[PDB]
């Protein structure tokens, strides 16, 4: 019940500016500290700020101190990461994280959690781009080899991410996602696959849903043979 | 800032047995009101972390209890008393006691279990596919362990280079298994050129190579 939703990745021109949110539920949002973390696959783990349960006192990372603002509003249990003068090296997954609690005569330990979902940031001049989504079908032939596979080849989109489920997510026993292969074009593509019986094919349906929030893009492709 | 080093960053691991993960400080991280605040996190693919241990050693809410936390000054170490198939993934150890606050910089645990050989799939690209500027065509390996494997495209039965790329998941929670995808890009034209695709599949569980091929058309 103790959850964090954050909202507001996306892609931004270096130079420019973004706004993310991280919205607590199912505990006293004003009884405790907060932070934003981030993660790259190159530098790890970096921590990006702190803020203490009222607001008032706030706390930066030496590299985007003078950039990046933390704020919080009480009364809708937000809480917001502003981000200015935003580089290229600012591209990373950004999460949330529940920290200090504060109590009537004194405060408690440190901590980051729970954590957010997280939220990618890509900072690039380059513009969006939807996917385009083909099935990965079988064929009529391996009747004696009992079990099937199939998929769906999400291709050249930008940035990243692109989530896949399969029948609305009721379909997850056996579902590959592969990580995103980052093309000489500049541009990302995927497989995910999922192995179901032969005793299927053209007994029950397979879709593919595939999410790209940063086009504004949600895909649906029935696989078939 | 205070620099936090993990050791060893992969450990191969059999089912049941105990496994250590140590971390190091640069500097002492006892606080001035008497905790010291190093805590263990761990990581799936596509997640957030997931805080296990706290101050040094307490135990998070529905952490299992075969996970266990040790130490003090600049030296911790986690503990798992039985590791099972759910602990694959990446071990963080992370302080509390100094701002800028700072992470360790990963353990991977990887599980062994009995070598599996891939089933191995091929996808003719579709119908779709041509009449975009490129085609692709996929070689799946389905849950096969350990994770080294070799996939070689034939195209009219002559190999093929420098059109081909891998993606690899990381191994399972649930089964301890990897999978691959080649994936083949041609131009328009050239995947007209050929007539008939293949991928051969090389792995310590395959007795012979595995070769998976489809005509155009």
């Amino acid at each position: 019940e103790v959850q964090l939703a954050e909202s507001g990745g996306g892609l931004t021109k270096p130079g420019g500016s973004l706004r993310l949110s991280c919205a607590a539920s199912g505990f006293t949002f004003s009884d405790f500290y907060m932070d934003w973390v981030r993660q790259t696959p190159g530098k790890g783990l970096e921590w990006v700020s702190r803020i203490n349960n009222d607001g008032r006192n706030k706390w930066y990372a030496d590299s985007v101190r003078g950039r990046f603002t933390v704020s919080r509003e009480n009364a809708k249990n937000t809480l917001y990461l502003q981000m200015d003068s935003l580089r290229a090296e600012d591209t990373a997954v950004y999460y949330c994280a529940r920290d200090r609690p504060v109590y009537r005569y004194w405060s408690g330990g440190y901590h980051l959690d729970p954590w957010g979902q997280g939220v990618v940031v890509t900072v690039s001049s380059a513009s969006t781009k939807g996917p385009s989504v083909f099935p990965l079908a079988p064929s009529s032939r391996s009747t004696s080899e009992s079990t099937a596979a199939l998929g769906c080849l999400v291709k050249d989109y930008f940035p990243e991410p692109v989530t896949v489920s399969w029948n609305s997510g009721s379909l997850t026993s056996g579902v590959h996602t592969f990580p995103a292969v980052l093309q000489s074009s500049g541009l990302y593509s995927l497989s995910s696959v999922v192995t179901v019986p032969s005793s299927s094919l053209g007994t029950q349906t397979y879709v593919c849903n595939v999410n790209h929030k940063p086009s504004n893009t949600k895909v649906d492709k029935r696989v078939e043979i | 800032y205070v620099v936090m080093t993990q050791s060893p960053l992969s450990l191969p691991i059999t089912p049941g047995q105990p496994a250590s993960i140590s971390c190091r400080s640069s500097q002492r991280l006892l606080h001035s009101d008497g905790n010291t605040y190093l805590a263990w996190y761990q990581q799936r693919p596509g997640q957030p972390p997931r805080r296990l241990i706290y101050e040094v050693s307490k135990l998070d809410s529905g952490v299992p209890d075969r996970f266990s936390g040790s130490g003090a000054g600049t030296d911790f170490t986690l503990k798992i008393s039985r590791v099972e198939a759910e602990d694959v993934g990446v071990y963080y150890c992370g302080q509390n006691t100094y701002l800028p606050y700072s992470f360790g910089q990963g353990s991977k645990v990887e599980i062994k279990r009995a070598v599996a050989a891939p089933s191995v799939f091929i996808f003719p690209p579709s119908e779709d596919q041509v009449k975009s500027g490129t085609v692709s065509v996929v070689c799946l390996l389905n849950n096969f362990y350990p994770r080294e494997a070799s996939v070689k495209w034939k195209v009219d039965g002559v190999l093929k280079t420098g059109n081909s790329q891998e993606s690899v998941t990381e191994q399972d929670s649930k089964d301890n298994t990897y999978s691959l995808s080649s994936t083949l890009t041609l131009s328009n034209t050239d995947y007209q050129s050929h007539n008939v695709y293949a991928c051969e599949v090389t792995h310590q569980g395959l007795s012979s190579p595995v070769t998976k091929s489809f005509n155009r058309g």
